[PDB]
C-alpha cells in the first residue's frame, strides 16, 4: 500500500521489457545518428538530455516514477557505440530489498537482447522505403524481415507477456517477503530460459548478415546478394535444427 | 501522426463517418469537448487529432470538393463545429480531364492548407486518401494531388481507400477515369481497394450504412497505431509486412443482430477472415500476404493452435517462389464489447488482377469507337492528343503481366 | 510415525491393568503425539471411564482435523475415479490422444512430452470441474517393449495422508492399474474393428464373391467382443461397485483412524483376489493373456484381408472409368478369386483355435467363490459346454 | 460430438421436439440461457450443444427444407431464438428425382454450413439424420446428402432415424422414394427404422405426441453418451455391440397415466422390452442382437437374475450360427423420476426383412404398368432411362436374400 511494489514494477516493464513502443519509436528517432558514433566519442550529458526529452513528448508522460531512468554505457556487449547502451534504474532502501543489483542486471540483460532485435528490424524495414521508386533482392528481404518479426512476436506475446501475468497473480497470494523474493527471481530465471539467453551463439552471427545486408542496400552487387542468401539460409537451417531437439521450446518452430 | 485527404462526394462522406467512428471510439464530444469519464484517458489522440487551447480536439482533415452541397450538409450536422473551417475548401463555382485541369488551377491554396497542417506535427508518418475513382471529382483531383504530393514530399507514406465502380450494375465514362486513376496509383501511391458491388452484397446477406462499414474497416485498420502496444507500433511496420490489397471484417453485425451471442474464439474468427465471401471486394490464383488484427482477450496459445490447424488444413494457397501475420490489439475502453473477440484481415492476393482485366476490357470496349471523347478534347491535357490514355493503358497492362 | 517409535512393553505392565486396557493408552498417547508433529496442530471403575473418555474425544477429533485440513476422504474417492478408471469419461479421451504416441517403441519415449497430453485430457473432459489440490498430485510415471507397456498414472501422496497409503497401497494400485489398462485397450481395439466392419460393407457391397469369406470376419468378431464386453461387466459390478460398497460402509461408521486403515487395507486384498492378480491363481491369468493376444492377431489378419480387397476394388474402378487389354486382366481378376480360399483357411484356423483357448479358459475357473459369478457371465445361454 | 441433419417436414419437426427434450433434460432455457439451479451441473453438454461467449448454448443442428412454412412456424415458437440463424437454410422458391436434382443444385451452401459446424468440434464422432423416406423432400435430399457425405467424410459414423410410410393406411408415389432411399441407406448408411403404423398403434393402445415419443426414443438412446459412466462411453461402442434396427421403450406413459405407480423392477422392464407389442415398428425369424439401456437405481445382481430367468424361459430366439447386452445409465437430475426404473431396447431382428418385401411388392405392383413416371422423366437423373430403379430394386432383393 505505502511505497507500493506492484505499482512499482509496472514502471519497469514500461522501459526495460519494452511494453510501450511510443517512447522508443520516438527515442531512437532522436538518438540514432548520435549512437552510431564509436564509444568514448559520445558525450553522456547529450544522451540523458535526449532520454529526458523522449519521455515527456511521448505517452509515457503519465507516470509518477519516470524520473528514475539513467543511461549506463556498459563496457562489454551482449557476449561499439550502439551495442553498449542500456538503461539504469535507482530505488530507495525499502524497495531495494526486492529489486537489487543482483536482480536488476538481469532486467538489463534481457533488455539489450530486445533492443538488438528491435534495432535491426527498425532499419531492415527502413531499406524498404529506399527501394520503393535490382529485383531479386526483395525476395531475400522478405525472408529476413519475416524472421525477426517472428522472433519478437514469440519473445513478447509468448514468453514475457504470459510469465508476467503469472507474477501479477502470484503476488496477491504472498504471505511474507521471503516469498515475494521467491516469485520475483522465480520470474527472471524463467524468462532467461525460454528466451535464447541461456550455446545458441549462432543467433548472434545470424543477425550479423542481416545488418550487413541493410548496409549493402544503403549504398544506393548483383553477385553478392545471392551470396548472402546462401550464407543466411545456412544459419537459419541450423537454428531450426537445434530448436527441434528438445523435450515453450518446441512451439518456436510453429512460430 | 497522419493527414486525411478526402475528395468527391464519396470521400467527403467517407470522412464524415470515419471521424464519427473515431470520436465515438476516443470519447470525443461532437463539439470537440472531452467527456468527464474520459478525462484520464490513456488512448493516444495525436495520431488523428490535435488538441486546441480551448481544450477541444480538431481532426487532421481537409475537405475538398468540386461542389458545395455535400459539405454544406455536413456543416449542418451536429458534428459541424468539430471540423476546422480554415482547412475546409469549396470550389466557388463529371470528368477526369476537367478535374485535373482544376487541380492545376487551384494548386496554391490546397498546398497552403496541406503545409499548414503538416507543420503542426512533429512525427508525421504518411498520408491517407479517401475517394472514388469513377466520378469526375475524386478521380482527377486525387490524381493531381497524388502527383504533386509525391513530388513535394518524397519521404511520406501515401495510403488510399479507393472505391471502385460497380460492374454488375451497369459513371458512363467510368472506364477512362478508373484507368487514369489506376495509372496514377501505380506510379505514385505507396499502398485499400473498395467496390460497391461486393460491399453491398455483404451488407445485404443507404450510403450511410455502407460507409459506416467502410469507416469500421478504416478504424480497425488503424487501431493498433491509435492504441500503442508492443509490436506493430507504426504504419510503416504495417506496410513492410505486406508489400494492392483487399479487406474483410468478421463482426459486421447489425445493431439488431446481437441476439445471437455466439461463443467466438480466435480460431473461428481468423478462419472466417479467409473465405472469399468475407472479402469485401468482388490461373491458380493465390495469395501474397495476409495480416489479421485481433481485438479483445486473446491467448497466444490459441493463436498458435489456430495457425497450426489452418496450415495443416491447407485452406489457403501461397506463392511457390516465396516463404502470414497475426497481430493483437486492445479495444477502446468505451464502446460496448458485444463481441468476445473480433477480427480484421487485410491481404494481398493475385486474384485482384481480374478487376483491371475487366476495366481494361471495358476501356478497350470503348477506345475502338471513340465514345464520349468530346468533353475530354475540351480540356488542355487532352486538347492535342490522348497519348496519356495509351500510356496509362500500357502501364496497367504491365501491372497485370507482373501479377 | 504410526508403524514404529511406539512399543507395548510386555514386561512393565502393572497387574492391575488388563492387557486390553494397555492398548488403549498406547493408542491415546500415539493419537496425540501424532496430532502435534505430523498433522501440525496444537491444542477401579472411574479409572476405566477415564480411559474411554480420553478415547471417544481424542480420536473423534483426529478425524475432524484429518478431514477438514487434509480431506482424507475426498482423496479416496478421487483416487478411484482416476487411478482405478472409475471416471470413464476422462479415460476415454486419454486413450484417443496417447494412440499416436505409444505405438512407437519405448526408446523414443520421454516423459516430458506426455504430460502436455495428460493436461489436455483433464481440461477437455468433465474432470476439469474438480478440486485443484487433488489435481496437483495426478501425474504420469514411466515403468521400466512398446508405449503400451510402460505408461501408467501414479498419483503420488506425501504428508499426513501418506500414513493411510504407506507405500504399499501405491505398490498395489499400480499392480491393479495394469489389469484395468489392458482390459481397456483390448476393448477399444474391438470397438475399432467393429467400426471397420461398419464401414467395410458400405463400400464393397458389390462383390458377391467376397462376402463368403468376409462373413467369417464378422462372426469371429461378435464372438470375440462378447467375451470382452462381458468380462468388462464383471469388473464393474463384481469388483469395483461391490467391493467399494463394503468400504464406504465401514468408513462412515468407523473412527479412530485405525478402523479406517484396516477397512482400506482389506479393500485392496479383495480387489487383488477378485481380479486374477493373486499368487495361487497364476495359472488363470496366464491363460487369460492368450485370449488377450488372439484379439491382436485378429486385427493383423483383418486389415490384410481388408486392404487386399480395397486395392483390387480400386484397380477395378480405374480399369473401367478411363476406358468408358480385356484378356490380360481376366487372368489378374481370375487369380484374385483363386487367392480367396487361401484367406478362408486363415479365418477357419484362427477361429478353431480361439474357441480352443476359451473352452479351456472356463475349465480353469472351476477351481475362489466370486469367480463363479464370472462363469455365468461368459457361459450365458450355454453356448459353450455343448 | 455429433451433428444432426433433419430434412423434410418430418425431420424438421423431429428435430424441434428432440431439441425440446434435450433442453428439458440438460436444464437449458428456451432462449439458450442456463437456469440458476443448473449452474454447477455435471452433465456433459458438448455432445449436442456448444456454448457461446454470451453464455448461451447453440445446438449442433442444421435445418433443411424444400418449403418455408414449417421452419417459419418453428421460428415463431418460444424456442426460436435458440437455433443458429446462420445454419438454418430455406429454399428460396413431392418427388425423389426432383429432390436429388435440387441436392445436386445446392451442394455448395449446404456443405459450407456442414464444414463450418464440423470445424468447431475437436472429437466429432458421427452424424445423425432425421427424415421421412416417403415424401419428396426427405427421401431425395437425404439420398443426396448421404452420398456426398460418405464421399466427403470417410471416417465418420452416419446414424439415421428413418420414418417409414404407413401401409395399412393406403404418398401415392411412396414405393419409388422408399426403394431409392433404402438403396442409399444400404450403400452408404452406417446404422433406426420407424413407421407411423405401429407407432400410432402403441400411441393409441397429433404429430406432436407421436414425435414426442420419437424424441424420447432418440434421447434415451443417446443418454449414456450424454451422461458419461464406466462402459459404453461412445457411439462406436454402441454400434459395434449390435452390427437395420427396431426400438422399444417401456415407460411410454401419458402425463395422466402416472396414477398407477406400479412397483417396477428391472426384471419386469427388461421382460417388457421383448414383446412384439412394445416394438414400435409393425421362416422361423429370430434375433441378431439386443441392447437394453436401463435408467434409475439398478442392482447388477437383479440384472443377472433377470438375464438368467429369461434365458431359462427361452422367451427369445437366436441365430443358430452365432453366439445380449444390458447397459446401465443415470437419469438427468432434473426431470421428475416418476418411474422407479425405466428401460429402452434397441435390437436387430430378421423379421424386419418383411418391411422391404412389402415395399418391393408395392414397387413391383407398379413398375409392371409404369404408373406416375411422367414427373420422374422430367428430371435429368431419370431423363434417359430408369436403370437407377432396377439397380436399387436388385440391391434391396440382395439384402433380403442376405437376411
Amino acid at each position: 500500500e505505502e511505497k507500493e511494489l506492484v505499482a512499482h514494477l509496472r514502471s519497469i516493464k514500461r522501459y526495460f521489457l519494452m511494453d510501450q513502443g511510443d517512447f522508443f519509436v520516438h527515442f531512437m528517432d532522436l538518438a540514432e545518428e548520435e549512437l552510431r558514433k564509436p564509444v568514448e566519442d559520445i558525450t553522456p550529458p547529450r544522451l540523458e538530455a535526449l532520454l529526458e526529452l523522449a519521455l515527456r513528448m511521448s505517452t509515457a508522460n503519465t507516470d509518477p516514477f519516470k524520473d528514475d531512468l539513467k543511461i549506463d554505457l556498459m563496457p562489454h556487449d551482449l557476449i561499439s557505440g550502439l551495442e553498449a547502451f542500456s538503461f539504469d534504474y535507482i530505488v530507495k532502501w525499502p524497495l531495494s530489498l526486492i529489486i537489487n543489483r543482483k536482480a536488476l542486471t538481469r532486467y538489463q540483460m534481457l533488455f539489450r537482447h530486445m533492443f538488438y532485435c528491435k534495432h535491426v528490424e527498425r532499419q531492415l524495414c527502413s531499406v524498404w522505403i529506399s527501394n520503393k521508386t535490382f529485383a531479386g533482392a526483395f525476395t531475400l528481404r522478405q525472408r529476413m524481415l519475416n524472421f525477426v518479426q517472428n522472433i519478437q512476436y514469440y519473445m513478447m506475446f509468448e514468453v514475457m507477456e504470459p510469465t508476467w501475468h503469472i507474477l501479477e497473480k502470484n503476488l496477491k497470494s504472498a504471505s511474507n517477503i521471503d516469498d515475494v523474493l521467491g516469485h520475483h527471481t522465480g520470474f527472471l530465471d524463467t524468462c532467461l530460459k525460454d528466451c535464447m539467453l541461456t550455446l545458441l551463439k549462432v543467433f548472434s552471427k545470424l543477425m550479423s548478415v542481416c545488418v550487413m545486408f541493410t548496409n549493402c542496400m544503403q549504398k544506393f552487387f548483383e553477385a553478392t546478394i545471392n551470396k548472402f542468401d546462401k550464407n543466411f539460409s545456412a544459419h537459419l537451417l541450423d537454428l531450426l535444427a537445434r530448436l527441434s531437439i528438445y523435450s515453450g521450446m518446441a512451439s518456436v518452430i510453429s512460430r | 501522426e497522419i493527414i486525411t485527404l478526402q475528395l468527391g462526394q464519396c470521400g467527403n462522406q467517407i470522412g464524415f463517418e470515419f471521424w464519427k467512428q473515431l470520436c465515438a471510439e476516443h470519447g470525443i464530444s461532437p463539439e470537440g469537448i472531452v467527456e468527464e469519464f474520459a478525462t484520464e484517458g490513456t488512448d493516444r489522440k495525436d495520431v488523428f487529432f490535435y488538441q486546441a487551447d480551448d481544450e477541444h480536439y480538431i481532426p487532421r482533415a481537409v475537405l475538398l470538393d468540386l461542389e458545395p452541397r455535400v459539405i454544406h450538409s455536413i456543416l449542418n450536422s451536429p458534428y459541424a463545429k468539430l471540423y476546422n473551417p480554415e482547412n475546409i475548401y469549396l470550389s466557388e463555382h463529371n470528368n477526369w480531364a476537367s478535374g485535373f485541369s482544376q487541380g492545376e488551377k487551384i494548386h496554391e491554396d490546397i498546398f497552403d492548407i496541406i503545409d499548414r497542417e503538416a507543420d503542426g506535427s512533429d512525427s508525421l508518418e504518411g498520408f491517407v486518401l479517401c475517394h472514388s475513382i469513377a466520378g469526375g471529382t475524386g478521380s482527377g483531383l486525387g490524381s493531381y494531388l497524388l502527383e504533386r504530393l509525391n513530388d513535394r514530399y518524397p519521404k511520406k507514406l501515401v495510403q488510399t481507400y479507393s472505391v471502385f465502380p460497380n460492374q454488375d450494375e451497369m459513371v458512363v465514362v467510368q472506364p477512362y477515369n478508373s484507368l487514369l486513376t489506376l495509372k496514377r496509383l501505380t506510379q505514385n501511391a505507396d499502398c485499400v481497394v473498395l467496390d460497391n458491388t461486393a460491399l453491398n452484397r455483404i451488407a445485404t446477406d443507404s450510403f450511410s450504412q455502407i460507409n459506416q462499414l467502410v469507416s469500421t474497416i478504416m478504424s480497425a485498420s488503424t487501431t493498433t497505431l491509435r492504441y500503442p502496444g508492443y509490436m506493430n507500433n507504426d504504419l510503416i511496420g504495417l506496410i513492410a509486412s505486406l508489400i494492392f490489397l483487399m479487406t474483410g471484417y468478421t463482426p459486421l453485425t447489425t445493431d439488431q443482430s446481437v441476439a445471437s451471442v455466439r461463443k467466438t474464439t480466435v480460431l473461428d474468427v481468423m478462419r472466417r477472415l479467409l473465405q472469399p465471401k468475407n472479402v469485401m471486394v468482388s490461373t491458380n490464383h493465390c495469395y501474397i500476404a495476409i495480416l489479421n488484427i485481433i481485438q479483445g482477450e486473446v491467448d497466444p496459445t490459441q493463436v498458435h493452435k489456430s495457425l497450426q490447424r489452418i496450415r495443416e488444413r491447407k485452406l489457403a494457397n501461397f506463392i511457390p517462389w516465396g516463404p502470414i501475420q497475426v497481430a493483437l490489439s486492445r479495444k477502446s475502453p468505451y464502446l460496448p464489447s458485444a463481441h468476445r473477440v473480433s477480427g480484421l484481415m487485410m491481404a494481398n492476393h493475385t486474384s485482384i488482377s481480374s478487376l483491371f482485366e475487366r476495366t481494361c476490357r471495358q476501356y478497350d470496349k470503348l477506345r475502338k469507337r471513340e465514345a464520349f471523347l468530346e468533353q475530354f478534347r475540351k480540356e488542355d491535357m487532352f486538347k492535342d492528343n490522348f497519348d496519356e490514355m495509351d500510356t496509362s493503358r500500357e502501364i496497367v497492362q504491365q501491372l497485370i503481366d507482373e501479377y | 510415525l504410526w508403524h514404529d517409535k511406539y512399543t507395548l512393553r510386555k514386561s512393565m505392565i502393572p497387574s492391575f491393568m488388563t492387557m486390553d486396557q494397555s492398548r488403549k493408552v498406547l493408542l491415546i498417547g500415539k493419537s496425540i503425539n501424532f496430532l502435534h508433529q505430523v498433522c501440525h496442530d496444537q491444542t477401579e471403575n472411574a479409572f476405566q471411564g477415564k480411559i474411554d473418555a480420553a478415547y471417544f474425544e481424542t480420536s473423534k477429533y483426529l478425524l475432524d482435523v484429518l478431514n477438514k485440513k487434509y480431506s482424507l476422504l475426498d482423496h479416496m474417492q478421487a483416487m478411484r475415479r482416476y487411478l482405478l478408471l472409475g471416471q470413464g469419461d476422462f479415460i476415454r479421451h486419454l486413450m484417443d490422444l496417447l494412440k499416436p504416441e505409444l505405438v512407437r517403441p519405448a526408446t523414443t519415449l520421454y516423459q516430458h512430452n506426455l504430460t502436455g497430453i495428460l493436461e489436455t485430457a483433464v481440461r477437455a473432459t468433465n474432470a476439469q470441474f474438480d478440486s485443484p489440490e487433488i489435481l496437483r498430485r495426478l501425474d504420469v510415471r514411466l515403468l521400466e517393449d512398446t508405449g503400451w507397456d510402460v505408461f501408467s498414472l501414479d498419483y503420488h501422496v506425501d504428508g499426513p495422508i501418506a500414513t493411510v497409503f504407506t507405500r504399499e497401497c501405491m505398490s498395489h494400485y499400480l499392480r491393479v492399474f495394469n489389469f484395468l489398462w489392458r482390459a481397456k485397450r483390448m476393448e477399444y481395439i474391438l470397438t475399432d474393428i467393429r467400426k471397420g466392419h461398419m464401414c467395410n460393407a458400405k463400400l464393397l457391397r458389390n462383390m458377391p464373391e467376397f462376402s463368403g469369406v468376409l462373413h467369417q470376419c464378422h462372426i469371429l468378431a461378435s464372438e470375440m467382443v462378447h467375451f470382452i464386453h462381458q468380462m468388462q461387466y464383471y469388473i464393474t459390478f463384481e469388483v469395483l461397485e461391490c467391493s467399494w460398497d463394503e468400504l464406504w460402509n465401514k468408513v462412515q461408521q468407523a473412527q479412530d483412524l485405525d478402523h479406517i486403515i484396516a477397512a482400506h487395507e482389506v479393500f485392496l486384498d479383495t480387489i487383488i483376489s477378485r481380479c486374477l492378480l493373486d499368487s495361487d491363481s497364476r495359472a488363470l491369468l496366464n491363460q487369460l493373456r492368450a485370449v488377450f493376444d488372439q484379439i491382436i492377431e485378429l486385427q493383423n489378419a483383418q486389415d490384410a484381408i481388408y486392404r487386399a480387397a480395397l486395392e483390387e476394388l480400386q484397380r477395378r474402378l480405374q480399369f473401367e472409368e478411363k476406358k468408358k487389354e480385356e484378356e490380360e486382366e481376366n487372368k489378374r481378376i481370375g487369380e484374385f478369386k483363386e487367392s480367396i480360399p487361401k484367406m478362408c483357411s486363415q479365418l477357419r484356423i484362427l477361429t478353431h483355435f480361439y474357441q480352443g483357448i476359451v473352452q479351456q479358459f472356463l475349465v480353469l475357473l472351476t477351481t475362489d467363490e466370486s469367480l463363479r459369478f464370472l462363469s455365468f457371465r461368459l457361459d450365458f445361454n450355454e453356448h459353450y459346454k455343448a
